[PDB]
């Protein structure tokens, strides 16, 4: 016995397909920029590390809930003509 | 069991004409329960046509990009885009394909060569420049002469 | 009197000798070199002094000139060397920018020079890249520096400055979340580099760390992102280069753990151990024993892995750094897991080593299975030894 | 030692409690001083002034993800949308802007809640923190299919609870803790005395909770 | 210490013979294991048993790894090196025989290690050899045996700071300085639950064992169940209690409700098995969480009941994974509807079937009636509903025990013909430890 | 009618034998599809789990009930032996400092 795949090959196929239909760009940019992002604000943190520990886990906790994840990342804006 | 035909590899062969990246004609044979990127390979094709299939645990595995005429978009085997396989199907087309992608691409290792795909007419597709390792990449250009079935091994390492 | 001075003047002479016989030699056409690599190695133990972290440093070089086959690679990784022993022994910001940059200069031009086949494109794209990434950390480093002597007067590195030249170090590491050119740099560079790049500057700038500086601020957020982002990333990326890239990362959070708690002594055995599973790691043929790899890179117990997680583990619990250790044992229970994965990939399937055909054959045998004796080091480890 | 007929340690027990451990010849701590914002942050009596000394770090998680989210929307857009800078900075400007003030609303809803039940309650415990927990993580689950709006409160309050017995509770539990000179209440196995705890250069997320335990500076 | 060094030079000579002498590889595999046998019988009768606690004792200087002998420790590894040459009997291969030999080593030396971080070393050193033998390419299972390995991990990975933290805070992991030294017992205590709380199978982190006792072969089955479910039982004994007791007082009512609900739910799981080797695998959760109890009711000779309760499990529960594991050699499957009429068919298994099934259900003239009448004592002493929660809830156990011998062992004749002089000799060496521990244990 | 052992013992494999040889596989049983695919589907049953009215209700009553039942069962069993032992009200986890753990030097 071996389960069925859900669902149908074509659907499935153009799911699979869906919003790669775009040239990669390369990766300088967002090393560039987090290199220039940590050089010039991560000294905002040196207070922090005396605040209280429910703040500082509480933070942690909404960092982690508002993080969007770089890999299959897409927006709807890459295919729109007018904003 | 009677007088009944002696098994032929005739009765098992399947013919598809390939068309490459030149627009040349190809008449490709295989067998029934081999892909279609194996017959590929099998046929004497560049290995610039070739590249990994990007899943974990099937590095090994080589895949092209085809082009799939309507009539044949049902006999590519099925992948739920929500499991692992579907998202190894979703990081080939990320990185691989980009904006050569049409409506008819497919990937070859997902295709099962049966008697359905007999006579059907498929297309190689082109590919962006790749690297896997230092010695498996693609610079980007088809110009070697090199066959993939000379290669004694697939190296994932 | 310079009568102190004859090393560095039999550096310099050596190196003038070793130019000359470079040119003679390949005036006569000879395609081998095996002659210079052993001048190049006398030559590396010749100008060491006889510390316990300047011959680690020199022994690391010797074993690894051994992988470099061309005159200007030897040169190069002479040249760099120089930067890498001369930063131990740095006690300013001058010295300091120097040696940084000639090492950069040497990575940048040994990553243009040895790529081979399809794969020289890339890594000529991932050492530019580097490169830029690298100059505007750079430029921070002077512009911070020249804040420092105004401010101060003088060459101390005291005051609020040392946060950014903290972070100049700690891009020198491949510290998340400035790790992506090291991540880059693994995708496409060859194994020789790859194996001089996780060794010798670690243990140079931690070396420089241990002896000369001090800064009022803290490394937390980057333990965390380092630990945490290293250990998701080896998790889900398929290719093995990207895979060892993003273990590195964590293994660098697990060394910063280590510098943040003090105690040095736990950062040094790690440190250690690390070095000889990146020697077995770049130089494997056969791939059984890249299992063997994985479980002392996972820190299953009996292997010396497992020991050189411990210790940070223990000084981390003696000082209380609670929260810390709770982020570094939970990455450490989801590293297994690719570890696991480098198992199933290598050690449960039929083995295949190709014969050599041009001779040399299967020429780093020796190191690999001298480096594979890390199951018997365990018995010397578990005595106070390293302090 | 072992026996199957009982087990010695589970009723040999001390009579009286015992004195104080000397541990050094000197028992001065030696310590960095804490930033004043840091110190008033601590200060629980004001609930409104509780909230503004601790929402805006919430906030700066919130800046950090948009920031991440509107550079990761600028690198896909075309040439046609990518030239119109105005246009272009408000959307950015807008991600940016609605996770900053999502995550200082968080925020500043869980630090109020905490002191209000703080001041209600009389006395500091963890039940103040599993409450505003429980009210923050209820407002992020709202609107959401279920089994999201009892998660998420869970998983607020889980944070919470986290908070409480990692960074405080073990810490308040171990302050006599020591690694080095006598064993504590052992001092007759005549483990000898140090002139002073020993110097660590620890960073500044690792500082001694109580002064006997290290000596922080170089 | 010179012997055991002698004993594992010549276990793994098993590697050197060249692979086409079948019947010498076969011969010597066995042969390493017997030996063991023969060892710990005269260390039995070496002990003096109106002498110290600790007898026969080695400590190899400052590199922890300090040894010695109790009388838990003495049993545990009796019917360990009565468990490991039957293993030998049902593999086949040299990575087979390497891989139990390398366990043997590991179990053995991790029941009488007296330091907390030697044992932490011996101990989960075997994780790769479980997640190999567990996960086997062709017949095996990858997510059981992730399951096993990362349920351990994690329960090792809350157990080592807190190890560090009193090596940090006594100077010593020795257990004899442990127990005499001033600690701050609430965090070891929560680091040695977490650990010996997995290795038995304690709810909620008992959801490995299903999987993995279920997916490895016959030989890990009886290795799995019979032995290092057992360590946890150890733990508790050896290290938990003596150095900790505070702790083990106030933990008490979480650790009672713990194992009160880990005994209902899984023999209420039990009963909608329809798995043959996933209804032996269930019951051993039950008989562990009355092991746990009895250990920690701590109240007339806990102790004693609850290792002779850990020895009539551990003889019991793996003779009933070797006769599923036959059936499942001669007929490739473990699933109850496939069977039916076995007594017709396999009079012999079918009678060791039901011997073993009446042990299991602690039946008298098995060692099972003793122990589990001797933990009720320990656990009545303290209160007497501890005890009657566990004295109702015998028709429980009963029901999937009989309901499961009555559906395949009874009815229409279709099945595997009876064991062979291979498989009966499996069985036997437990049928007679059974026999005398049951009717005649001490003297 | 295999003969897979000569007159003298001497065990033949018989591989290019006409006849079937009995072995270890003769009595494998014919699977059943409806049978596979049902101890399939129980074997995998946590992939049908869903959070409705049912599950929620069942797994609050009966699962967090009988927990908490037994909880408060021996807290009740734990405080009911320390009072017939002439103990005082002993210190559980989260119960403020009191007494554990009984002297042996002491009469009660
Ligand atoms: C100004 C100029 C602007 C420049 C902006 C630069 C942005 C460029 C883009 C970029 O960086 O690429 C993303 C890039 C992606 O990383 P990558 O190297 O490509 O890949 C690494 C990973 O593979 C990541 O892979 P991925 O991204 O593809 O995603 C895979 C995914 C996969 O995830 C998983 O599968 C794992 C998930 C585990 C559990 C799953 C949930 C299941 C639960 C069950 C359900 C029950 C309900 C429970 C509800 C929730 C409870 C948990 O992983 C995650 O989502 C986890 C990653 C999160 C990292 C967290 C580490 C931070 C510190 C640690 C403390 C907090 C951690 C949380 C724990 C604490 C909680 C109490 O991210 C980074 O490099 C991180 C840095 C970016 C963040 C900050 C940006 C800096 C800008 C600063 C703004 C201005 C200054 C203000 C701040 C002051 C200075 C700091
Ligand atoms: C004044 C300073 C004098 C020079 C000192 C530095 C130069 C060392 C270079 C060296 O030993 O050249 C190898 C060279 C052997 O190279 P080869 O036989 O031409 O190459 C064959 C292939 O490499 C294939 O052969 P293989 O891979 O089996 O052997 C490679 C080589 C070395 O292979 C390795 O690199 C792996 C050896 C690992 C041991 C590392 C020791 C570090 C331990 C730290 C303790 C503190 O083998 C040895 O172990 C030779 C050691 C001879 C004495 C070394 C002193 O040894 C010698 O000819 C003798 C050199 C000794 C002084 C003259
Ligand atoms: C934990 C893992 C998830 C929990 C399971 C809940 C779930 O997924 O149920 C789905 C399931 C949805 O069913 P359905 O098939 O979609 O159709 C039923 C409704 O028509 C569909 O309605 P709906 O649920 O989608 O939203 C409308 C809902 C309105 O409910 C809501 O909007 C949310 C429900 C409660 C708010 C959450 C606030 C805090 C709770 C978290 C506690 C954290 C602890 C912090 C310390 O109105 C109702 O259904 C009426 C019943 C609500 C009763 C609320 C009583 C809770 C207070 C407890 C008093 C004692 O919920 C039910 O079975 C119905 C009851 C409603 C929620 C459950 C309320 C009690 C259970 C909470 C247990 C958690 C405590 C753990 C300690
Ligand atoms: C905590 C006490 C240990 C008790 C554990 C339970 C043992 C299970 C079986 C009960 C047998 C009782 C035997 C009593 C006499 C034997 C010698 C003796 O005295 O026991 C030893 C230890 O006993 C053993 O090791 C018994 C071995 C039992 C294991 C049997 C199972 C293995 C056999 C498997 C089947 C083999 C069949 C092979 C034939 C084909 C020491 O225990 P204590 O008297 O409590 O020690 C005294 C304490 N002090 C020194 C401090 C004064
Ligand atoms: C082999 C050479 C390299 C071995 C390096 C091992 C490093 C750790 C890897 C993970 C642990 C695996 C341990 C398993 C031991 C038992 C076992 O199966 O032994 C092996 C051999 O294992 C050994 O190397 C045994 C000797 C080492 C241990 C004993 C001596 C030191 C103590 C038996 O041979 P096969 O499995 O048939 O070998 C075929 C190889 N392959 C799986 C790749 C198809
Ligand atoms: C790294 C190495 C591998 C892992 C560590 C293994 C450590 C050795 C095993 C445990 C050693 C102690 C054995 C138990 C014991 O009571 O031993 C005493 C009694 O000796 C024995 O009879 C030992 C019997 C050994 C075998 C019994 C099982 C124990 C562990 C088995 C290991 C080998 C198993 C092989 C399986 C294939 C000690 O005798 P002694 O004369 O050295 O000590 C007396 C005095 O203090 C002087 O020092
Ligand atoms: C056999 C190996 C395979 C062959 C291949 C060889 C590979 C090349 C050579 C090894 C490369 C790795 C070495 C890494 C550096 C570790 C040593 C750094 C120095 C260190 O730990 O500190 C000293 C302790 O030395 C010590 O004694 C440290 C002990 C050893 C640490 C390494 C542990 C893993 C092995 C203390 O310095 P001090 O107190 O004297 O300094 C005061 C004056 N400044
Ligand atoms: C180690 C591995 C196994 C760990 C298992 C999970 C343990 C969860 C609880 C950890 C300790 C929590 C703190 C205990 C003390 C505390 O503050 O809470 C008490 C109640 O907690 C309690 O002790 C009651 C909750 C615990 C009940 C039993 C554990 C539930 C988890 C497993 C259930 C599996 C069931 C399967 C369906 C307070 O008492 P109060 O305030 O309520 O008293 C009313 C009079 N003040
Ligand atoms: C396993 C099931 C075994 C039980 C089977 C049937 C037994 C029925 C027993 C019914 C009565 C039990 C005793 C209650 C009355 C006696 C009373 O003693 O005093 C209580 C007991 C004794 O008080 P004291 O003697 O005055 O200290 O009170 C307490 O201290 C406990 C009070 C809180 C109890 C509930 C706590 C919440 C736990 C939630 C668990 C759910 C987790 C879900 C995770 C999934």
């Amino acid at each position: 016995y071996k389960p069925e795949v859900p669902g149908n090959t074509v659907d499935n196929w153009t799911e699979l397909r869906a919003s790669w239909n775009k040239e990669r760009a390369s990766s300088l940019g967002t090393n560039y920029y987090l290199n220039v992002a940590v050089m010039g604000f991560a000294y905002w943190l040196n207070e922090a590390y005396y605040f209280p520990p429910r703040t500082l886990y509480v933070g942690a906790l909404v960092f982690f809930a508002l993080y969007v994840r770089k890999a299959y990342f897409s927006t709807p804006y890459a295919f729109k003509h007018e904003y | 069991h009677g007088p009944a035909q002696t098994p032929t590899v005739f009765d098992k062969l399947v013919e598809v004409t390939v068309v490459d990246m030149n627009g040349i004609r190809h008449r490709v044979r295989g067998l029934q329960g081999q892909s279609l990127a194996q017959a590929l390979v099998e046929y004497g094709f560049p290995d610039t046509y070739f590249f990994p299939n990007m899943g974990f645990y099937t590095q090994h595995i080589v895949d092209a990009h085809v082009f799939v005429p309507k009539e044949f978009w049902g006999k590519v085997q099925n992948v739920d885009p929500e499991s692992d396989d579907g998202l190894a199907v979703k990081r080939m087309f990320r990185d691989i394909v980009q904006d050569y992608q049409r409506d008819t691409s497919f990937f070859a290792s997902y295709i099962t060569l049966g008697a359905e795909h007999n006579g059907m007419t498929v297309g190689i597709g082109p590919i962006k420049p790749w690297i896997l390792h230092s010695e498996w990449a693609f610079a980007g250009v088809h110009d070697s002469r090199n066959k993939q079935f000379d290669k004694p091994t697939v190296e994932i390492w | 009197a310079a009568a102190a001075a004859m090393i560095e003047l039999d550096l310099c002479f050596g190196l003038l000798l070793l130019i000359l016989f470079g040119l003679l030699s390949l005036r006569n056409g000879h395609v081998s070199l095996a002659h210079i690599r052993f001048i190049c190695q006398c030559w590396l133990v010749m100008i060491t002094p006889l510390e316990v972290q300047d011959f680690a440093l020199c022994i690391l070089t010797v074993v690894l000139l051994q992988s470099f086959h061309s005159f200007e690679a030897l040169l190069f990784l002479l040249l760099a060397y120089i930067g890498q022993l001369y930063m131990m022994h740095s006690c300013n910001l001058v010295s300091f920018y120097v040696c940084l940059e000639a090492q950069t200069l040497c990575v940048v031009v040994l990553c243009g020079l040895l790529a081979r086949g399809a794969s020289t494109s890339f890594s000529v794209e991932a050492a530019l890249k580097f490169l830029l990434l690298s100059a505007m950390v750079s430029g921070m480093a002077l512009f911070w520096f020249s804040a420092m002597y105004q401010r101060t007067g003088s060459l101390d590195m005291v005051g609020q400055e040392t946060f950014w030249i903290l972070l100049v170090m700690l891009f020198k590491l491949g510290v998340a979340p400035m790790h992506m050119w090291s991540v880059d740099l693994y995708g496409s560079i060859p194994k020789s580099l790859l194996l001089y790049l996780s060794t010798a500057p670690k243990l140079s700038l931690f070396t420089f760390w241990a002896s000369s500086w001090h800064h009022d601020f803290s490394v937390g957020v980057f333990i965390l992102f380092s630990m945490f982002i290293g250990s998701i990333g080896a998790y889900g990326q398929p290719a093995l280069r990207s895979l060892f890239a993003y273990s590195t990362i964590n293994e660098i959070g697990l060394l910063l753990l280590a510098v943040e708690t003090a105690g040095f002594h736990t950062l040094y055995q790690h440190l250690g151990i690390y070095i000889i599973t990146q020697l077995l790691l770049w130089n494997l043929t056969d791939k059984r024993l890249f299992a063997l790899c994985a479980v002392s890179l996972a820190g299953l117990p009996p292997f010396a892995g497992f020991f050189g997680k411990a210790w940070i583990f223990w000084h981390a619990m003696s000082v209380q750094a609670f929260s810390l250790l709770a982020a570094a044992l939970f990455c450490t229970l989801l590293s297994l897991v690719y570890y696991l994965r480098v198992i199933r990939l290598f050690w449960t399937a039929p083995v295949h080593t190709a014969a050599s055909f041009t001779g040399a054959p299967n020429q780093t045998t020796l190191t690999s299975a001298c480096a594979v004796a890390l199951a018997f080091a365990p018995v010397m480890l578990v005595k106070p030894f390293v302090i | 030692v072992f026996s199957g007929a009982f087990n010695t340690p589970s009723s040999t027990t001390a009579r009286e409690p015992y004195a104080k451990t000397k541990s050094s010849e000197a028992e001065y701590g030696v310590d960095t001083p804490v930033p004043a914002s840091a110190l008033k942050a601590a200060d629980k009596h004001d609930a409104l002034a509780y909230a503004v000394a601790n929402a805006p770090l919430i906030g700066l998680a919130g800046l950090a993800a948009g920031a991440q989210e509107a550079y990761m929307t600028f690198e896909r857009l075309p040439p046609t949308l990518s030239r119109q800078h105005f246009k272009q900075a408000q959307l950015l400007l807008g991600i940016i802007g609605k996770k900053t003030a999502y995550a200082t609303l968080l925020g500043a809803v869980f630090s109020f809640t905490d002191a209000t039940v703080e001041n209600m309650r009389g006395k500091h415990d963890m039940t103040s923190g599993m409450v505003a927990g429980a009210v923050t993580g209820f407002l992020f689950g709202m609107g959401r299919p279920m089994p999201q709006p009892v998660a998420w409160p869970l998983a607020f309050a889980g944070a919470a609870v986290a908070a409480d017995f990692i960074g405080e509770l073990m810490p308040k539990y171990m302050k006599d803790y020591r690694i080095y000179g006598p064993v504590v209440h052992r001092e007759n196995w005549g483990d000898p005395v140090p002139p002073r705890p020993p110097i660590l250069d620890t960073g500044a997320a690792v500082r001694p909770s109580d002064p006997g335990q290290f000596w922080r500076g170089y | 210490m010179f012997i055991s060094v002698l004993l594992i030079l010549f276990a793994l000579c098993v590697t050197l013979i060249p692979e086409a002498h079948y019947h010498m590889v076969r011969v010597w595999s066995f042969v390493a294991t017997i030996i063991p046998m023969w060892v710990v019988t005269w260390m039995w009768w070496n002990f003096d048993a109106s002498g110290h606690g600790l007898q026969m004792l080695v400590i190899l200087g400052r590199s922890h790894l300090a040894f010695g002998i109790d009388g838990v420790a003495l049993s545990l590894m009796l019917l360990t090196t009565v468990l490991f040459p039957i293993c030998m009997m049902l593999l086949r291969t040299v990575a087979g025989f390497m891989t139990f030999i390398l366990l043997e080593v590991l179990v053995l030396s991790a029941l009488c290690v007296l330091d907390l971080l030697g044992f932490y070393i011996l101990f989960e050193a075997s994780l790769i050899l479980l997640f190999l033998l567990i996960g086997r390419a062709p017949y095996g299972s990858l997510e059981a045996a992730y399951k096993i390995v990362l349920y351990t991990m994690a329960g090792s990975l809350v157990l080592l700071p807190t190890l560090f933290m009193i090596y940090s805070e006594c100077g010593t992991t020795n257990v004899l300085y442990m127990t005499c030294a001033y600690n701050h017992q609430t965090v070891l205590g929560w680091g040695l639950l977490a650990v010996l709380a997995v290795k038995i199978p304690l709810m909620p982190v008992h959801l490995w064992l299903p999987e993995a006792h279920v997916a490895a072969p016959t030989a890990g089955s009886v290795l799995l169940a019979g032995v290092l479910l057992k360590l946890g039982g150890i733990g508790f004994l050896r290290f938990m209690l003596p150095v900790v007791p505070e702790f083990c007082v106030s933990v008490f009512p979480l650790v009672s409700t713990l194992c009160l609900v880990s005994f209902l739910f899984s023999t209420l799981s039990t009963l909608r098995q329809i798995d043959l080797k996933k209804i032996v695998a269930y019951s051993s959760i039950a008989h562990m969480s009355m092991v746990t109890l009895a250990i920690f009711s701590q109240s007339e000779f806990s102790a004693y009941s609850s290792s002779f309760l850990m020895i009539a499990h551990g003889l019991i529960s793996p003779a009933l994974f070797l006769i599923v594991g036959i059936l499942y050699d001669r007929a490739h499957t473990k699933f109850i509807l496939y069977f039916s009429g076995l007594g017709a068919s396999m009079p012999i298994g079918s009678t060791l079937f039901f011997l073993f099934t009446l042990g299991n259900l602690a039946f008298p003239l098995f060692p099972n009636f003793i122990a589990e009448v001797l933990c009720m004592v320990s656990i009545f002493a303290v209160h007497e509903l501890l005890a009657y929660v566990f004295c109702v809830c015998q028709v429980l156990g009963a029901a999937y025990g009989f309901w499961a011998f009555n559906r395949v062992v009874h009815g229409l004749p279709r099945g595997p013909a009876d064991v062979t002089r291979t498989e009966f000799h499996t069985v036997l060496p437990l049928l007679i430890g059974a026999v005398w521990l049951g009717i005649k244990p001490m003297a | 009618e295999a003969k897979q052992f000569t007159p003298d013992g001497k065990y033949m494999p018989g591989i290019f034998s006409k006849a079937k040889p009995l072995d270890r596989s003769t009595q494998w049983v014919h699977k059943n599809p409806y049978i596979e695919a049902w101890y399939y589907r129980r074997d995998h049953f946590e992939n049908e789990f869903v959070w409705n009215y049912r599950t929620t209700i069942e797994a609050l009553w009966f699962l967090g009930g009988f927990t908490a039942a037994a909880y408060a069962l021996s807290v009740f069993a734990f405080r009911q032996a320390d009072r017939r032992s002439g103990y005082p009200k002993r210190q559980i986890l989260g119960d403020e400092p009191a007494m554990v753990l009984p002297d042996e030097r002491q009469f009660y």
